[PDB]
RNA sequence: CGCUGGGUAGCCAAGUGCGGAGCGGAUAACUGCUGAAAGCAUCUAAGUAGUAAGCCCACCCCAAGAUGAGUGCUCUCCUA
RNA sequence: UUCACAUCGACGGGAAGGUUUGGCACCUCGAUGUCGGCUCUUCGCCACCUGGGGCUGUAGUAUGUUCCAAGGGUUGGGCUGUUCGCCCAUUAAAGCGGUACGUGAGCUGGGUUCAGAACGUCGUGAGACAGUUCGGUCCAUAUCCGGUGUGGGCGUUAGAG
RNA sequence: UCGGAGAGAGGCUCGGUGAAAUAGACAUGUCUGUGAAGAUGCGGACUACCUGCACCUGGACAGAAAGACCCUAUGAAGCU
RNA sequence: GGCCAGUGAGACGAUGGGGGAUAAGCUUCAUCGUCGAGAGGGAAACAGCCCGGAUCACCAGCUAAGGCCCCUAAAUGACCGCUCAGUGAUAAAGGAGGUAGGGGUGCAGAGACAGCCAGGAGGUUUGCCUAGAAGCAGCCACCCUUGAAAGAGUGCGUAAUAGCUCACUGAUCGAGCGCUCUUGCGCCGAAGAUGAACGGGGCUAAGCGGUCUGCCGAAGCUGUGGGAUGUAAAAAAACAUCGGUAGGGGAGCGUUCCGUGUUAGGGAGAAACGCGUGCGUGAGCCGCGUUGGACGAAGCGGAAGCGAGAAUGUCGGCUUG
RNA sequence: AACCCAGAGCUAGCUGGUUCUCCCCGAAAUGCGUUGAGGCGCAGCAGUUGACUGGACAUCUAGGGGUAAAGCACUGUUUCG
RNA sequence: AGGGUGAAAAGAACCCCCAUCGGGGAGUGAAAUAGAACAUGAAACCGUAAGCUCUCAAGCAGUGGGAGGGGGACCAGACC
């Protein structure tokens, strides 16, 4: 025989989700364009 | 007749659970029910008819159902 | 699904057939109390499978209760206890109007197969139910007669199902299958079959012929 | 999402929140899932107002 | 059972009967039939034939607590 | 006899398995009871036989090797505590292993060779030997799961046979 | 081999009397995988109506009893 | 420096090595990351792998790692290619007209490949051996001629011959055919002992590669409000901070007794015991009791036989079986 | 090498256990030495109180090396003419 | 190892059950739920009554959401 099977955390580093696509690690947050501030969240009134 | 099972099998899940209702609560039974005519004549795509296998078991060894 | 419709006797005691070859044959002696009407005839149709459905044993109207006798006097025949059917293939001619049916159909069809309730034995061990073995008499043992080992190790940690325990053993109807026919007698209304059925004599037995 | 998906055609939840930043309604905090169902002819004036 | 001699009914075998059937279905290995991708070929890529003590069904029994709780026949619900 | 590939295959190489002896010392020593036998399973196929086939330096019988196939079977004994093994009579064949000896809360002998004694050897001696021999207590009313039987309740949308 | 029958005392049922070892609480399934590398308790699937009685003991690394074997102690003791 | 602790059994992962068999979740070192002492999310479950550092509240929003068929939140999203083995979890040497390409080199409209048919001869049985060896048991070279081409032969066969047949060329139809490297994804090699056992269902995409837009996704961040620590030495306000084992420091609650105390209060119900739609960061306080019947608060202070879930603790009571 | 009492609450580098709350900070499993290796003393790394201090993190520059790579100029070793 | 009915035994005259033990009326007492097992009586433990709910169900028994139902209510939206 002689192949070592792959014990914990050598586990964890070949079968954790990695994201090997180039195109997928690329990616940003979507950009919105910035609106005015909103007004006082309330106001005395006497 | 001539559908595919597994797609079918999850449009048929999506309503069975109730998540095309804005009613859904998924600790309650808002689901739908559902009538499957013609079961005989479903269709599966590649070598499931030869090769997909529905094996069950009981309690005791040796009778894994082929 | 039957090759066709039987009849059910009583047994009563065992004895031998001398042929005239001059061999000895062990037969059981099968009596009819009274014939194997008819009663209730089950088609394609109205249900879901074809069987013809006879019964025994005509009795007091006492000893037969209301759901039961109202059942046998919708075919208008006589209050019986015993009642079977037999499933058979869609091309029976049978009416359930009191067809007292004759018992001359056995002879020439010498196989026939009989079903019994065999005699109970209660709960037995080991040793009788399922052919084990004994331990060691002596050398110092200590598991006479017992049960042994039961499972493996601690790897399965359970015992399997269905295994050999004891428990009630007899109780059950049997079916000892191709029996071959012998001497039946026209006025004794005995019919002499070469065999053992199951029980002692008294019981109810099934006889209808083979499945082969 | 499964009240938005009541419509047939393909208009799913992500669209639903490209149509709903893009025409600039600030934070609605998912509280239009509530009047989604109290009140359903004015959910359907939000998404009808989403589509001009 | 004082020790022996036999024994009916039970129980039992060493005794007595019976069973292990299927030109039934689909296959594994293999032999093929036409038969192309390379006008030759090839059991296969289309279709399809023989065939295993193996798989399933048939065989004997239990069996609708099979909560999916079946089907059929029949009886009974009266007085204020 | 010719002929690498009917059958063996030197010099070398690549794997699988976890059934031997090993390596680590990761669970367990406020206790995981080793080896063999009896009883009783169940499972794997790396097939001894049974069923089908290919090839054969297969004339036929019998084969040699190999493919599919684990449904079923795989004897009775003399020696030894024996596993293994040798031998006799055979049989279609008398397969190899897993399940903590598979199985000592089911059961008994050699042993982690316990306490007595003896022989050889070592030691000045007390004593000791992975040397040998004789004798040498082995517990237990099942709580739960698991199993085999057997009920009672309730349900099966009226109640039953 | 290869078990079989019968008689007592238990065992089973009823009436009386009535403990014990053990015990974190137990609403206490199987496979498979993971995990302090042997899981009813974690994950996925399958299977199981509730609850007794009589037997059997495979598991709960079951009960005992701060392992007699192995090692450590600048421990104890006997003996030479 | 002063006072004063623990710790000195480490573990895995990457790199650099030694021991080993470049075997071990093995052993020993050197730098680093995590766990230890780290919660949450992804990893089916699962200390050490990735994101990430938990003061607290919200039935708030945006994201990282990772995902968008259903179980289970978000795309049965779009456009290029690939895989037909359920590969998609797996292990190699080696084999292969598998399929999608890519780079070389050789033949063709003076007919390129595959099949049928025709020829494949002369010296010659080259010279040795053998009975024969005539290409076919073998040894040595292994010719030229007619020609459209023929090799002392490619294999079978025969006692040897004879002979079947091929490399090569001729002829009919006709337009692609070879033989090498090479990747991408595949096939076989690839077989275990209780039972799908590879999250499940399943899917020819819901699989694998290349981009484009959005969404889901933490206790991260943001927002709105509290608490505490450090500045700090009063308050307010500001900025930073506030995971934590062994351990260190600061501040407090409670209990019984004592000084005030022959205290206030109390048979118009004290302590007890039981109760709360109350207040505190909490230890706890305060209030209410058709129970009970004589003691005893608070505040300001002190002293402890001072706080219980563990010791095969221990003493009584009462269970299980 | 009896039992009881007493020294004796012997001793134990060993085992188990050590009880209310809130806030701030926060390790180590390393070296050396040891009749020592599961103990201890010191250093390293905590807490608190200070006294001197002006640094940390980024960028650049200068110094010694002899590791990786490389090489046969020394020491060996090795294939062929 | 085992203390505490009352302030005073004033310790229950008499009637019934009845072999006793005990129990219920009546009487003493401020209190008889202070009755001689007698002072406050908590937890484990054993019970009985009332409200809701469990017999296709996998669960360190919780917690977040809460279907249905019940109870008093007054800030009737609240609380259990």
């Amino acid at each position: 025989s002689s192949r070592p099977q792959k014990k914990g955390t050598a586990h964890h580093m070949k079968t954790r989700p990695k994201k090997t696509a180039r195109w997928d690690i690329k990616r940003g947050p979507a950009v919105y364009p910035p609106l005015p501030p909103l007004p006082a969240e309330w106001t005395i009134v006497s | 007749t001539d559908l595919i099972l597994g797609r079918m099998a999850s449009t048929i899940a999506i309503h069975i659970r109730g998540k095309n209702l804005a009613s859904y609560t998924p600790s309650v039974d808002m689901g739908a029910f559902v009538i499957v005519v013609n079961a005989d004549k479903v269709a599966v795509s590649g070598k499931k008819r030869t090769q997909k296998l529905y094996r069950r078991h009981s309690g005791r060894p040796g009778g894994l159902k082929e | 699904v039957d090759a066709g419709i039987g009849v059910m006797g009583t047994k009563l005691g065992m004895m031998s057939f001398f042929e005239e070859d001059g061999t000895v044959v062990p037969v059981t002696v099968i009596g009819f109390k009274e014939g194997n009407i008819v009663t209730q005839v089950k088609t394609e149709s109205t249900d879901g499978y074809n069987a013809v459905q006879v019964g025994y044993e005509r009795l007091r109207d006492r000893k037969l209760t209301m759901p039961e006798r109202g059942h046998l006097n919708k075919a208008g025949v006589i209050p019986m206890r015993h009642l079977q059917e037999f499933r058979l293939v869609s091309v029976d001619d049978f009416t359930p109007s009191q067809k007292l049916l004759f018992e001359e159909l056995f002879k020439e069809g010498d196989m026939v197969d009989i079903s019994g309730t065999t005699i109970g034995k209660g709960f037995q061990g080991g040793i009788k139910r399922h052919n084990f073995k004994r331990g060691l008499m002596t050398h110092g043992s200590k598991s006479h007669r017992a049960l042994g080992s039961i499972g493996a190790g601690t790897t399965p940690g359970h015992v399997y199902k269905g295994k050999k325990m004891p428990g009630r053993m007899g109780g059950t109807k049997t079916k000892i299958r191709k029996l071959k026919i012998m001497k039946i007698d026209t006025d004794l209304r005995v019919v002499m079959i070469k065999g053992a059925v199951p029980g002692k004599p008294g019981n109810l037995l099934r006889l209808a012929p083979a499945k082969i | 999402n499964a009240a938005i998906r009541e419509r047939g055609v393909y208009y799913n939840y992500s669209k639903f929140i490209h149509d709903l930043y893009k025409r600039q309604l600030l934070l609605n905090r998912k509280i239009l899932a509530q009047i989604a169902i109290l009140n359903p002819n004015c959910i359907y004036m939000i998404y009808n107002e989403i589509i001009k």
